């Protein structure tokens, strides 16, 4: 006959929700992400490729992306907690033009000094974007953009916003499955699965409409979406060639410190050395539109013989209509109307520097989560900063047309960075190992 | 030899060899800051401890604690699976076998517990 | 059949049947907020783990881990209880028996540990 | 008799008698304030639980859970120690012996695990 | 043949780092150290002396002293967290002379009352040390010493600064080794080792240049240092006779309470009953210089036939140059020039009250950790406060001379409070018990 037996440590797993702990190369300025606070990374992550295994993946229904979003916002609030707040800076500022070149404003306002009975008069430079007047008729009196919503918190200068790679390790009894399929679109069954205890280097860089310093594709351009035909769903694309970009801040600001209270200081720009220079970015037009041609021919496989046309941003909020990123502590906002301005036909071929100049905007008062409050005031970085990033993917949003036309327009898609984390966690899924296996055999012999 | 969770695609007759690598990996800056990462680390450690103890108490009450494979007095029922004696040990892996008996795990656990308790009651406590 | 803790009023000879329901219940929103209920939940889970491990380490060092009932080499002493062999197994419950031997639990534990250690020392370690 | 950790200076042949006092001490105001002492207390308790479970899972997978001393199928290798059979059990203490085999603990653990798993695979699972 | 065996609960240990939990006597006023929150102490600590055991100790490389320092500063910040802060007291004070006797200043300043639209005028006495003028030419206008660095926090009167002893217990699986060697210098191999789960009564009293209420030596004067020849290393000495000291506060202050805001009060000195009397301390000159002679002859064994000369500390920070302590809530700063002023030769012999008058200074605004901020304002204790201490050890600092001379000068050592805990944790070391022992035998018989 047959008797039931129990197997301990059996190799089975089920999809479940669980917490995750950090892992990084802890060693020194601390980093907003508190990478030194978590567990130090292993010298070499043990990665094993499972043979004869086919597993179903779903990058849109994954729980790691939501957990990662909650952990990043929690670490952000944690980092801003011991720092000084901007509660006394809501005074009516007096700004005029600086000595296009009208973006900066030379402000002047009153401020309470360390003495509770005395005050101090200071001056600082603020951008027009983070400046809002009381009324549209007076003129020369302005306020902060986030004053009637919440009080911003000045970031501590002892920490840096460098995107330090963090490894999202799984707890004991749990594992992370990796899909090594060539050109996997992120949804369906994977024919080449691998397992690992901790994920690879995940840089929590913040980007909009473009993916900076992301993971490059394996062999071809991959388009990821749960429903490509659905117009309300976002579209994530990946590139095989890292499109370089050079973003600099030509303005040479002078960091100054003023004491707004006992034991607290406020940092702002004093003056500018030289002259006014508009911040911009550079990109090779040949490689950029060559990759655009590859993306168009890849999209041609899903929309048939229709021609792919790219348009600029629709309009509205500056955070979703412009490509933003944190460059060495300074938040950038570049206009992408020169990168999504072209059309591609079926017989079209892209066929020297010829760089493209992309105008950019700088904002110190940012929210970075689309929340109704809890803003952050980015401190000014002294000197001239320069940033170089590897463009590996972008976000797309198709216009809600009738679809019967020969052409459809695409716009630079936006989001709350959840899709950005999805673009890096698509290859990973969280499972729960059940070491209790049940199987019968002819025992009792 | 394969590493951790490296024999999942193999058949049940061959995947029961490297069980020690999965059994060993069930549990594997001194000051804790109790921050965002600290609280998650503590929760992960407590959850891992609870998971190991929860799956270990079953083996403890079944009379097979500290043993990777053991045989009990509960006979197999054909209602759970109508397959033969060795068609699963030579052609099916553990991934396609756990879903077939997933609806009868609780019943098997209760029968196993009552049979083991009855066996210990009849063996021990002579008078 | 009775549920959890349903045979307390029964005699000791019959209450030792459903011990598996009490042994199984010794350990039985994913993100923790660590609030008033979160801290108490974590403390309760840690206390339950500590209680189970504290009462399990005794069985582990007594040579009876994973066994609900076992017999040792320590003989019973009439000073702890002058009752007969079966008057407690047929007429007294476990509630009126724990208080009679409550003053000698530590002594019995120490004698049990030394006897078990001596037995393991004489059995194992041939040379 | 000596107390907790009282036979460390004695030889290995005589220090293996009071092992129960070290085995028992491996785990030993109700509301927690979660202050400086509260957080450290919780961390110490969790670390103690993790240490005990980490050193207990080895005995669990080696087929010797709940036993203070047991013998396995892995033979001793002269490369680890060239000493005789009883020169360490009659003249050397445990403090001077742990450092000589400290570089081969992982190798012995892996060989022990594979030998125990192979023995359980050959004994159990008849067909 | 031989077979490998596993021993459970084997008696071995290794040096490791681990957390520790408190153990105080459960008993009422809570103590700044929150000793009522930790585990109650055992009725009798089980201490066992290991026979045939010789263990190496290192008091300077120990981790318990660092962990203890972090725990004490953490408890200090914890105790100051629910209390009221001194943020509105940074107003320009107006102080004059009181009605030497010019140490105290009768200040008068404006302060906001419980009503948000009204203020109140109060007066209080402050020491000259915690008073800093705005400029050195105006005169009669002053500020607090810690106003441009951070805002101090008033200590809660519901707790006391009594140095109640605490037992640093080790977690399960860990133990603390004790060295019972007679006259052990704190570095090297100990020939008489003992083990215990929890340390003895450790009073976390904070003192500089002198060890108050410490552990007395066993048989002879012991000098502890990792390198006695190194001039940059601190020197810790222990005494066999408890040198008594009587420190009083003859000023009879009147505690007054003013409400600086809704639901918060500020305590300060109202007036003085009687007359101005300088605070001082008393010590028997015979016993003090007799112990100095013993310390000199003990130091003679390390520096050869050279003569030992004691001089006062070099000018600088008041927390280091003077001896500090506390008498139930009042901080003192006594001048040590009256004690470290003598010379001792090889043939010298010390050979009635004759007490020594040591002038002392009292400061309310203290940092007690040499931090750039996070100060504490000690509330004034009403009535006359007097505390008696047992001088058991001192800290020394040798001058960086050429060493070829016949005499070398010694200065009163001090600095960080790490040495205070190091002078009490030298006898203890933290180890980790590994119950997994490996040893072969002729089994399978
Ligand atoms: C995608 O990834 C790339 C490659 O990592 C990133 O490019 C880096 O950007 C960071 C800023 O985000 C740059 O770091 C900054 O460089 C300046 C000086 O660095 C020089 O010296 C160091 C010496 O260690 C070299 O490693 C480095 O290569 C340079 O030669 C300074 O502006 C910054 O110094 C900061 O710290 C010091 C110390 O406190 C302060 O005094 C400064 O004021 C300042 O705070 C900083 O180190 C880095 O150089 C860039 N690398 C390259 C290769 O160009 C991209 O930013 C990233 N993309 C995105 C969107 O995040
Ligand atoms: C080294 O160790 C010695 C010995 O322990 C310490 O000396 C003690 O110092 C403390 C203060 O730090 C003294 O305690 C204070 O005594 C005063 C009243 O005490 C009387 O009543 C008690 C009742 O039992 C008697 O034991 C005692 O002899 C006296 O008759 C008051 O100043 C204090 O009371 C405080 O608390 C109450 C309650 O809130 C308040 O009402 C008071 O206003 C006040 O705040 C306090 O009790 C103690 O008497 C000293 N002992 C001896 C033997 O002299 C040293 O201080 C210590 N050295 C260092 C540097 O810390
Ligand atoms: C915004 O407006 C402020 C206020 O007018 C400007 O700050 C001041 O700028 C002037 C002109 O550069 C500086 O004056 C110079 O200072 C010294 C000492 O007097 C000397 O080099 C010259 O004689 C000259 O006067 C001045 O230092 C500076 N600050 C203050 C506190 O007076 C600021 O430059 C304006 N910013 C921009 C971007 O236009
Ligand atoms: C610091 O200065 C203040 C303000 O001058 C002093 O407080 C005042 O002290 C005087 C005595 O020196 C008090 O006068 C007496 O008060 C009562 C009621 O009038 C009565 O006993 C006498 O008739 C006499 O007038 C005065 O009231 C008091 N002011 C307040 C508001 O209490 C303080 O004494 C000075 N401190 C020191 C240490 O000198
Ligand atoms: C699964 O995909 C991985 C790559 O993602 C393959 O690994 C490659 O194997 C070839 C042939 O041995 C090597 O030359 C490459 O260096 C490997 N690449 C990497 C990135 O490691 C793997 O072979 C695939 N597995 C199967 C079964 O097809
Ligand atoms: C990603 O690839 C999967 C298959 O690996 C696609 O899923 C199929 O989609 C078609 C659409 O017509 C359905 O008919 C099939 O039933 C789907 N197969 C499975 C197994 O679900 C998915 O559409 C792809 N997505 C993109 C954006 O290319
Ligand atoms: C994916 O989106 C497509 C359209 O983009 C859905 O197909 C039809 O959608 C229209 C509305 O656009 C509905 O009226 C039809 O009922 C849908 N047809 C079917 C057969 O569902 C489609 O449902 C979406 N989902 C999937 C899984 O393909
Ligand atoms: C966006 O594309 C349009 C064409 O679709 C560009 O407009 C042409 O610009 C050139 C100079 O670059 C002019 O000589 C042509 O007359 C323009 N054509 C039309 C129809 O207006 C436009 O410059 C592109 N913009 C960017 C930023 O690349
Ligand atoms: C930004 O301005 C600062 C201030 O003028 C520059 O720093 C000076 O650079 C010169 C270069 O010759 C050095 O000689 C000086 O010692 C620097 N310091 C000062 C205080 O003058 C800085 O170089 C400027 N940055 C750029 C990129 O031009
Ligand atoms: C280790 O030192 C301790 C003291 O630190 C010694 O204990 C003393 O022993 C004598 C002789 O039996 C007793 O009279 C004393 O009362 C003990 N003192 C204490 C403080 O308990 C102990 O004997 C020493 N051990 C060795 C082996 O020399
Ligand atoms: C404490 O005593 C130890 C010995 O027990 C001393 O260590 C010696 O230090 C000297 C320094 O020149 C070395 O040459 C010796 O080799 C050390 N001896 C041993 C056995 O390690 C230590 O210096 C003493 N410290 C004090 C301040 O007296
Ligand atoms: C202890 O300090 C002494 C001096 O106080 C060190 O001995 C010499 O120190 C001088 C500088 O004062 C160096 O130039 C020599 O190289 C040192 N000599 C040696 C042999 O090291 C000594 O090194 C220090 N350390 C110990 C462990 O004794
Ligand atoms: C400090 O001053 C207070 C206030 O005068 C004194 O307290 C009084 O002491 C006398 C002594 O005869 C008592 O009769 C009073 O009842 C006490 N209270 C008041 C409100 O007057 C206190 O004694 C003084 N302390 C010292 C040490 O002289
Ligand atoms: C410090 O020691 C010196 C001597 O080294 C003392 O100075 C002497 O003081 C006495 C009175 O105490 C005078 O009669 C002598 O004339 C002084 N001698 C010299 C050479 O100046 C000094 O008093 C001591 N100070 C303390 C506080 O004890
Ligand atoms: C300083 O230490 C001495 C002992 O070295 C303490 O004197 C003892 O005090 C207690 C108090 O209960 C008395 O019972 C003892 O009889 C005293 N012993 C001796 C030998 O006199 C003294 O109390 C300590 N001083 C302080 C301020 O704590
Ligand atoms: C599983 O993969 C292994 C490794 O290549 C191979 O030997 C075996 O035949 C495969 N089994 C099946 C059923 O495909
Ligand atoms: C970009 O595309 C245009 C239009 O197809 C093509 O003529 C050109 O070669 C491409 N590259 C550059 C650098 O303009
Ligand atoms: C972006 O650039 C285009 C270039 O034609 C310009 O027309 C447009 O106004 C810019 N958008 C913003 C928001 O400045
Ligand atoms: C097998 O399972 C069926 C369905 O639950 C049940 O009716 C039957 O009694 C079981 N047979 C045995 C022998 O346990
Ligand atoms: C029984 O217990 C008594 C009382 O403690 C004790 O004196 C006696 O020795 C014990 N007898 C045996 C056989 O252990
Ligand atoms: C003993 O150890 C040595 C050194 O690691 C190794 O080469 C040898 O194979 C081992 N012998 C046995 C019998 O395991
Ligand atoms: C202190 O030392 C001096 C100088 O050696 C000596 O004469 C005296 O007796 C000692 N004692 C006192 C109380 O002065
Ligand atoms: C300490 O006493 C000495 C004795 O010479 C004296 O010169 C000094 O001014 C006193 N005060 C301080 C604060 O050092
Ligand atoms: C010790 O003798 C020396 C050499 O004569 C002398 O200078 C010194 O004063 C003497 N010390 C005394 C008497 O304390």
């Amino acid at each position: 006959n047959l008797w039931v037996t129990v197997y301990y440590g059996v190799p089975v797993w089920r999809d479940a929700e669980t917490t995750l702990f950090c892992a990084s190369d802890a060693k020194e300025k601390h980093n907003v992400w508190a990478t030194h606070a978590c567990v130090p990374t292993d010298p070499n992550p043990q990665e094993i490729h499972l043979d004869n295994v086919t597993e179903k993946f779903n990058m849109w229904k994954n729980n790691m992306v939501e957990q990662m979003h909650t952990d990043i916002i929690s670490l952000w609030d944690q980092s801003l907690k011991p720092c000084v707040k901007l509660t006394p800076l809501c005074v009516t500022l007096h700004c005029t033009n600086v000595t296009d070149r009208e973006e900066l404003k030379n402000c002047s306002f009153n401020m309470t000094t360390e003495l509770r009975d005395k005050r101090q008069k200071v001056y600082s430079l603020f951008y027009r974007l983070d400046i809002v007047p009381i009324n549209e008729n007076q003129g020369s009196e302005y306020r902060l953009i986030n004053c009637n919503t919440s009080a911003c918190t000045q970031a501590c200068p002892k920490v840096s916003f460098e995107p330090i790679p963090i490894h999202y390790c799984a707890p004991a009894g749990f594992a992370i499955l990796k899909c090594k399929d060539e050109g996997f679109n992120g949804t369906g069954l994977c024919k080449n699965v691998s397992t690992v205890q901790c994920t690879h280097g995940i840089k929590p860089v913040v980007s909009t409409q473009l993916l900076l310093n992301g993971s490059l594709a394996e062999k071809n351009i991959t388009i990821r979406s749960e429903n490509i035909t659905n117009n309300a769903k976002i579209i994530i694309v990946q590139l095989v060639q890292p499109v370089t970009i050079k973003c600099i801040r030509p303005n040479n600001y002078t960091r100054k410190s003023i004491r707004i209270g006992p034991g607290q200081a406020f940092y702002a720009m004093g003056d500018i050395i030289g002259d006014i220079r508009q911040a911009h970015c550079n990109v090779s037009r040949s490689r950029w539109n060559k990759t655009l041609q590859e993306v168009a021919e890849k999209l041609r496989t899903y929309f048939g013989n229709k021609t792919i046309i790219f348009a600029n941003s629709s309009g509205g909020d500056l955070e979703i209509t412009t490509h933003s990123f944190n460059c060495g502590g300074e938040f950038f906002y570049c206009n992408t109307s020169g990168l999504f301005n072209s059309t591609w036909y079926v017989n079209s071929t892209w066929n020297s520097n010829d760089t493209i100049t992309l105008p950019c905007r700088i904002k110190q008062i940012i929210n970075m989560w689309q929340r109704a409050g809890q803003c952050m005031y980015a401190p000014p970085i002294p000197g001239v900063i320069k940033c170089e990033s590897n463009i590996t993917g972008l976000l797309l949003t198709r216009d809600g047309g009738k679809d019967n036309n020969v052409n459809e327009t695409f716009r630079p898609g936006g989001g709350d960075m959840r899709d950005n984390w999805r673009s890096e966690l698509y290859k990973y899924k969280v499972v729960e190992i059940e070491p209790l296996g049940v199987a019968p055999t002819r025992c009792k012999r | 030899r394969r590493g951790f969770l490296g024999a999942a695609g193999s058949t049940m007759g061959a995947a029961s060899i490297t069980l020690t690598v999965q059994a060993r990996q069930l549990l594997s800056q001194h000051l804790l800051k109790l921050g965002v990462w600290g609280i998650k680390q503590l929760q992960a450690r407590v959850l891992a401890v609870e998971r190991y103890l929860r799956d270990q108490q079953l083996l403890g009450i079944w009379g097979c604690s500290g043993k990777l494979i053991c045989c009990t007095n509960v006979p197999w029922n054909s209602s759970w699976s109508n397959k033969s004696l060795d068609e699963i040990w030579n052609n099916m892996t553990w991934l396609q076998w756990d879903k077939e008996i997933g609806n009868y795990t609780q019943l098997i656990y209760r029968l196993i517990e009552e049979s083991q308790n009855q066996q210990e009651k009849n063996e021990k406590e002579l008078l």
